């Protein structure tokens, strides 16, 4: 339990510094991996027909 | 000491009677109260307490028993129960009348009630005609 | 409490916010007398700004993040065209 | 227990275990099926039909 | 606002939720043909389908139960095809739009019929 | 058989699990058991509350204990019934609601004559109770016609 | 209902914030707030045929509408966790009502993992920091915890709905079944309200505990040297990556199908945005 | 009836709570290695 | 944490410094708050209120009467902190 | 009202000085039967929760008080009971239910 | 060894009435330059009023009191260490004599502790008897 006075941490070690990029790594990674494979989810799965200029004859 | 020594008494009616009852209690003259005889009330007993609350005395006063926040013989007061730490005491005072919270909070709900069963019979829905399913006998047919 | 500061590095015109509400203060005709008291705070060396912490806060390993995408789009074209 | 220990017909008390149908897929063994132990009596029977008596 | 607000106006002209299609079917007199179903009812029970997907195209579903069993729990390899039976609820979910839409044309047909006498 | 490796793994596990469980009965537990003989008891029929007198008491025990008996066997037939339903719930998961509607349907006529038979008589329900019952019961379909449609 | 905290009976959880922060990170994560879900979830069949679906599609929906409208107007980091426990319990509920019960357990196995990842979180900043947890004291530990405020990041996001997160892939999957079936107007608007509440509060408790100015007082340790809370940091933030891609693909034999159109598809996002800078921009102080 | 439910919905989510006490508990010993008796605390999680 | 007393009397006396209405010299712990300084009757609210932001722990009305120099201030954080070396 | 304050002041300090001096005992502490410190407002508590009928009297006030909170809700829950229990069983007993569809068959 | 006394000033109740009022101004406002800012605007205002006799300065302090009463924040900040926080005791320790009712095995942990407290007993019991008398 360090504690430091009027100021800021103390200078945090080497581990903390590359567990931090392994996490933001890892998290940007896998979002934009799945943004590139898959980005079907976000736009819409199937193109959504617009039910408005569709022919009378193929209706009846 | 048992239940029959220290007891309280009969209504004192004097004021000589009341001084002796104050000087009973640990409570000065000035201080003693004691309850109004309807049948209903404490014979020779002080009416004390009676705040928002015990929790509505200062923690930071040396109370003798700090878990009751009270002194030593200072006299226990009468619904001692009911004005605990446990129920229905409050450290600040509220900041509005008992009635207003329950009027506002069953006006929001009167009023999301009938706004929410008001909008039941017509309810948004997608431009899609009937789920289609396979009973026997449908001759159902398609666009193609 | 370790390492206690003086009482002479703590200056009120260093920070930019205690200036600008001293200004405005002194607009006002009325001057803090403990505005001094929070100069630690607000101390661009050990603490951060205001814009350099929400980028390293939201955008933190970006870079390594897209090295790692590039990774896998690297060796994913190895095995699967 | 729960493979020699079960709860017989003959007893009142042990765990009687009940098993839902699995599913089968095509590629097992006997893809069009219908379900068995379609008799009334079939169901529950925890070693009735088996008994001696 | 939206189409149940033109349902609070329009009650003739608009079908509403969940129609049932209350018309001849051919009315234009075209070559509709008849959905028909590749799997029986035998191995849709033996497959334990649900009753809600129980559509025209389950056998689909079928196999992709199929290549399910077939690679799991790395059921990541079928999603190809496992997209192959969401296009055909797709084609279904457009056969649904396309008689809602034909109801909205025939029910302003039926306008006109109101402006007939 | 192995279609899918967690099937697989699922067959070695269950494997490993079976293999000492039956080695353990089929060399230790069924060696050394010798083979005794339990019968199911089997009880003769005693007169029934109809053949018994008004002051006797030798006899409302017998009718009362078989009264009793009765109740009980009713109980797991109606219990047995439940656990056939049950079963059929189960076993047809997704196709409940044409293969159990008979045996719902002879679920409920058997609760209905049970409680024709044995309802509304309480904790104390004797052989004579269940008796006057039956006798009350049939002077009003003999009058008013059967119970529910009126009078 | 009374189990799982709806209208009226929710003031039990800002009580159960007096728990210690491990047990109130297993009430709220997971456990007696999931429960009254389950019973619902085996119940969803008379739920969703009964008039007790139209009172709970209601009084879910009015408990996520109190529920972000109070983690919006809350000073109490515990208690902003609380009512977003409640948040997501009125939005798992109300898809509940409308069946939907496998949707539900998706929503419910992911909020349990990011949940608990932030009330671990939450009482890793309160340790450190003096217990006092009022989120106008700590002010600034983006930099001051380089791995608990990332943890808290990721979680965050997934709480609020980032694309390809475990918190997303169930909850664009409830908010697009519930636009292509039948709703209540009622029930339309006050489900991406408060998706919108949900940003605007994760984002505004982004704000305050962090990338600000520290206002916690002038004796304070700040340090990131433990590490065997950190080590199961990093066994749920792993979990919290992947755990709705591992669980999307085998909860589901049959996949949802969604033909929105594109504005109902994107309503979603586009409400994450603009709740998340209206969260934020908002909460942002300046002189005068 | 003393009764057991065993399908994949009740298994899926019963090991998920399983393995949120168990870094649940992992955090608690580092959060709760100042308290006094935590062996209570933990056999009461255990029972919760 | 670990306290001393010379730590309280150099964090009583750093943010005494701080304080404008107060001169930096003629300061001292023996010194009154009330006539041997300018300090009016409210500003030792202020003076009370920065003990209580600083050391974390918030002072009764009567305790503020009691405390009357920065000596029995530092013996009041003394008694609570209860360092006693 | 000072002076009323300073002597209650004086009555606390000496309780105070007698609760430091009872409370804090070697003697008593070293004889090893546990008790308590002789408190005279538990007793007089205690004993107002137990010796409490003395002053209670045939009042209006007090015949309201057990007529509208224990003999009128007993009274309306009993009437309740009974129409209830009378309307159900006329219904039974005239056969307007049949034995298939009648509630509570215990099976 | 005094207690605090129960009567209270006109100068007690303006200075608990501006230490209440700016609690609920840091309550209201989160940012130190901003709460600086309304702390002076609020010393400005309390200052302006100190020129006042006793009785308007009676009405004064009473209106201030009822106008803080209405503008009091529903969540306040407090400490948490203090009275009135959330992390206030915590824990209870209770009195010293129950580390007398160990068994004596379980006293063989600390012999060294245990003859130091035995120490400590004499002298307390001395300081009593020089104290409190017989
Ligand atoms: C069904 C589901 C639950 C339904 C509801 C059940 C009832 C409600 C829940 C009750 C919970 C207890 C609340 C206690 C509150 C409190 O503050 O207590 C102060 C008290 C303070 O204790 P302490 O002085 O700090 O000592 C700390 C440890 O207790 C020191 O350890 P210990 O030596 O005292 O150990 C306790 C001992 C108690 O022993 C006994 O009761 C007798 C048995 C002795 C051994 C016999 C061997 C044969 O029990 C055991 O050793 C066995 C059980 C341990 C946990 C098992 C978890 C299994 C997996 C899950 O706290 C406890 O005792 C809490 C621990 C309780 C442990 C288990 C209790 C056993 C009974 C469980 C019954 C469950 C239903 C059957
Ligand atoms: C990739 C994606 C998928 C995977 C990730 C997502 C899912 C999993 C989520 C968690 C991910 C990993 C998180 C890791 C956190 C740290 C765990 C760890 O290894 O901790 C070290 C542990 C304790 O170390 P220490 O602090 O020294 O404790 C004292 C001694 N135990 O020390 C040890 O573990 C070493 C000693 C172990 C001794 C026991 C080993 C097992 C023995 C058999 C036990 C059988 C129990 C049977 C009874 C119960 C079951 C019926
Ligand atoms: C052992 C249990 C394994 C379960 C695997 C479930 C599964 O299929 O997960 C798929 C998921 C990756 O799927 P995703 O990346 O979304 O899409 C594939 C793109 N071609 O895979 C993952 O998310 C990784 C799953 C790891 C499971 C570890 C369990 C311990
Ligand atoms: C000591 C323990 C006392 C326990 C309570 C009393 C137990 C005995 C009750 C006997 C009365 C009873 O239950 O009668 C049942 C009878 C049923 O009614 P039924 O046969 O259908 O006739 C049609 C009525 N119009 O009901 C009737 O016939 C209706 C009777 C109506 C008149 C009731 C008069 C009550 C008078 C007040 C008594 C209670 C208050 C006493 C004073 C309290 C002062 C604080
Ligand atoms: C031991 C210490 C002292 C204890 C005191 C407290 C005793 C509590 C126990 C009370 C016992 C039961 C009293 C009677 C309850 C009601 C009984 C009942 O079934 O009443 C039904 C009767 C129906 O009324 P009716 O209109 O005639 O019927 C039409 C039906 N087609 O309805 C009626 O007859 C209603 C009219 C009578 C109601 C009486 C209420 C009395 C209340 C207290 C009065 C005190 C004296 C004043
Ligand atoms: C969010 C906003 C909340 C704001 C709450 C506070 C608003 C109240 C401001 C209204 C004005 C007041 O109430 S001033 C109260 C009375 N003040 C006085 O100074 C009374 C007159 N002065 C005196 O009696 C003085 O002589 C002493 C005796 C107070 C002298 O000062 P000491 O040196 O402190």
């Amino acid at each position: 339990h360090v504690v430091s006075y009027r100021n800021g941490p103390p200078p945090h070690s080497k581990a903390t510094k590359i567990g931090a990029l392994t996490v933001g790594g890892a998290m940007w990674w896998w979002v934009i991996w799945h943004l590139w494979h898959e980005p079907d989810h976000i736009t819409g799965e199937f193109d959504y027909p617009n039910s408005r200029k569709w022919s009378n004859t193929e209706l009846g | 000491g048992w239940n029959k020594d220290y007891k309280p008494g009969p209504y004192p009616q004097t004021e000589k009677e009341r001084l002796a009852a104050a000087k009973k209690y640990y409570l000065l003259p000035e201080e003693y109260k004691p309850y109004a005889d309807d049948g209903l009330g404490y014979g020779d007993y002080p009416k004390l307490g009676y705040g928002l609350g015990v929790e509505a005395k200062d923690s930071y006063y040396p109370w003798d028993y700090p878990e009751h926040k009270r002194n030593q013989h200072e006299p226990i007061s009468a619904d001692h129960d009911l004005y605990s730490e446990d129920r229905w005491s409050q450290a600040e005072p509220p900041r509005y009348s008992n009635a207003y919270y329950f009027a506002c909070f069953l006006g929001v709900m009167s009023g999301c009630l009938a706004l929410y069963y008001w909008l039941d019979d017509k309810k948004m829905y997608r431009p899609v005609a009937a789920k289609q399913y396979p009973s026997p006998g449908v001759k159902h047919y398609t666009f193609e | 409490p370790y390492t206690v500061p003086h009482a002479s590095t703590y200056k009120v015109e260093s920070v930019p916010q205690l200036v600008e509400v001293k200004e405005a203060l002194g607009r006002q005709g009325l001057k803090d007398p403990w505005l001094r008291n929070e100069v630690w705070r607000y101390e661009p060396k050990a603490f951060g700004t205001h814009r350099s912490r929400l980028n390293t806060f939201l955008f933190r390993g970006l870079g390594v993040g897209f090295c790692a995408f590039l990774a896998t789009v690297a060796v994913e074209y190895a095995l699967g065209i | 227990y729960f493979k020699y220990n079960q709860n017989d017909w003959t007893r009142k008390g042990g765990w009687r275990v009940i098993h839902s149908r699995k599913q089968c897929v095509p590629g097992d063994e006997g893809y069009p099926k219908v379900s068995d132990r379609s008799a009334p009596s079939d169901y529950a029977a925890r070693g009735f039909n088996e008994s001696p008596l | 606002m939206g189409n149940a607000l033109t349902h609070y106006m329009k009650p003739d002209v608009m079908p509403g939720p969940d129609v049932v299609p209350t018309f001849d079917p051919l009315l234009g007199f075209k070559s509709r043909k008849e959905r028909v179903m590749i799997a029986t009812q035998e191995e849709m029970e033996s497959a334990k389908l649900p009753l809600e997907f129980r559509d025209y195209c389950a056998h689909l579903a079928i196999a992709y139960q199929a290549c399910r069993s077939d690679t799991f729990p790395f059921v990541y390899k079928c999603a190809h095809q496992k997209h192959e039976y969401l296009t055909c609820e797709y084609e279904d979910y457009v056969l649904r739009m396309k008689e809602f839409e034909r109801e909205r044309r025939l029910l302003e047909r039926q306008k006109r019929l109101n402006k007939a006498a | 058989e192995p279609r899918s490796p967690m099937a697989s793994f699922a067959e070695s596990v269950l494997n490993v699990i079976d293999g000492p469980i039956t080695w353990f009965r089929e060399s230790i537990v069924e060696p050394n058991q010798q083979k005794q003989n339990w019968y199911h008891q089997r009880f003769r029929r005693v007169p029934t509350i109809d053949q018994c007198y008004t002051d006797d008491a030798v006899c409302r025990f017998e009718a009362d204990q078989q009264f009793r008996r009765d109740r009980m066997v009713d109980n797991e037939i109606v219990n047995i019934l439940r656990q056939r339903f049950e079963d059929c719930t189960l076993y047809e998961a997704p196709d409940h609601m044409v293969k159990c509607r008979p045996l719902m349907d002879q679920y409920e006529k058997a609760t209905e004559n049970w409680f024709i038979k044995y309802g509304d008589l309480g904790g104390y329900a004797n052989a004579k109770t269940a008796y006057m019952k039956q006798k009350h019961r049939l002077i009003w379909e003999r009058r008013h016609g059967p119970v529910g449609s009126g009078m | 209902m009374t189990k799982s905290a709806q209208i009226p009976f929710s003031s039990w959880l800002p009580a159960a914030m007096a728990a210690p922060t491990p047990v109130s990170a297993l009430v709220h994560s997971s456990t007696l707030v999931t429960a009254g879900v389950y019973l619902l979830i085996r119940f969803n069949i008379i739920l969703s045929t009964s008039w007790l679906g139209q009172l709970m599609l209601l009084l879910s929906g009015l408990t996520m509408f109190m529920a972000g409208l109070g983690a919006n107007f809350e000073f109490d980091l515990k208690k902003i966790i609380a009512l977003s426990t409640l948040s997501q319990l009125g939005l798992m509920m109300s898809i509940l009502s409308m069946g939907f019960l496998k949707l539900a357990m998706f929503h419910l196995l992911t909020h349990a993992l990011f949940k608990a990842l932030l009330f671990m979180c939450a009482g890793a900043i309160i340790h450190n920091m003096n217990n006092s947890q009022d989120i106008r004291l700590m002010g600034g530990l983006s930099i001051h915890m380089p791995l608990t405020s990332a943890c808290f990041n990721v979680s965050n996001l997934a709480l609020c709905g980032m694309p390809f997160l475990a918190g997303f892939y169930s909850k664009d999957m409830i908010l697009e079944i519930v636009s292509i079936s039948n709703v209540n107007m009622f029930s339309f608007f006050l489900y991406y309200f408060s998706t919108g509440l949900t940003v605007s509060y994760s984002f505004r408790l982004v704000y305050y505990s962090m990338t600000g100015d520290l206002n916690c007082g002038s004796l304070n340790m700040l340090n990131d040297e433990s590490w065997i809370m950190l080590r199961g940091m990093m066994g749920l933030l792993i979990m919290s990556i992947i755990g709705g891609s591992m669980l999307n693909w085998l909860i589901f034999p049959f996949p949802y199908m969604i033909c929105l159109p594109i504005y109902m598809k994107l309503l979603t996002l586009f409400v994450c945005i603009v709740g998340g800078l209206f969260g934020y921009l908002i909460s942002l102080s300046n002189l005068f | 009836v003393m009764t057991f439910l065993f399908d994949w919905m009740s298994l899926l989510f019963m090991s998920f709570v399983l393995m949120i006490s168990s870094l649940v508990i992992f955090y608690s010993k580092e959060y709760m290695m100042n308290d006094n008796h935590i062996n209570r605390f933990i056999m009461l999680v255990l029972m919760f | 944490p670990p306290l001393s007393l010379k730590l309280i009397n150099e964090r009583v006396l750093l943010v005494l410094k701080l304080y404008d209405k107060i001169d930096p010299s003629k300061l001292n712990v023996e010194s009154h708050f009330i006539n041997d300084l300018g300090l009016d009757s409210l500003d030792h609210v202020e003076v009370i209120m920065a003990m209580e932001d600083e050391f974390g722990f918030e002072i009764p009305d009567s305790d503020a009467e009691k405390l009357l120099k920065p000596a029995d201030i530092i013996k009041y954080v003394a008694d609570k902190e209860d360092v006693y070396e | 009202e000072q002076e009323f304050i300073k002597r209650k002041h004086e009555a606390t300090l000496k309780l105070r000085q007698e609760f430091l001096k009872q409370s804090s005992n070697p003697y008593r502490h070293a004889t090893g039967e546990g008790g308590t410190v002789f408190d005279a407002g538990l007793a007089r508590f205690q004993a107002m929760r137990v010796s409490n009928y003395e002053h209670f009297k045939p009042t209006g006030k007090s015949f309201r008080t057990g007529l509208f909170a224990v003999v009128l809700p007993i009274a309306l829950y009993a009437w309740a009971l009974k129409a209830e229990r009378d309307g159900r069983e006329e219904k039974y007993r005239t056969g307007q239910v049949a034995y298939k569809d009648r509630q509570f068959k215990f099976i | 060894a005094q207690v605090p006394l129960a009567i209270v000033s006109h100068k007690r109740q303006v200075c608990s009435l501006y230490k209440r009022a700016l609690r609920n101004l840091e309550s209201w406002y989160d940012r130190r330059n901003v709460y600086r800012y309304r702390a002076v605007q609020l010393r400005a205002r309390f200052d302006e009023n100190r020129s006042k006799d006793l009785g308007e300065g009676i009405r004064l302090l009473a209106c201030g009191q009822r106008e803080l009463f209405e503008t009091r924040h529903f969540q306040p900040r407090n400490f948490a260490n203090s009275a009135g926080g959330c992390a206030f005791e915590r824990e209870v320790i209770p009195p010293d004599w129950v580390l007398d009712y160990w068994h004596p095995l379980e006293k063989a942990q600390y012999p060294e502790y245990f003859a130091k407290r035995e120490q400590r007993k004499k002298e307390f019991v001395t300081w009593w008897e020089k104290q409190y008398g017989k």
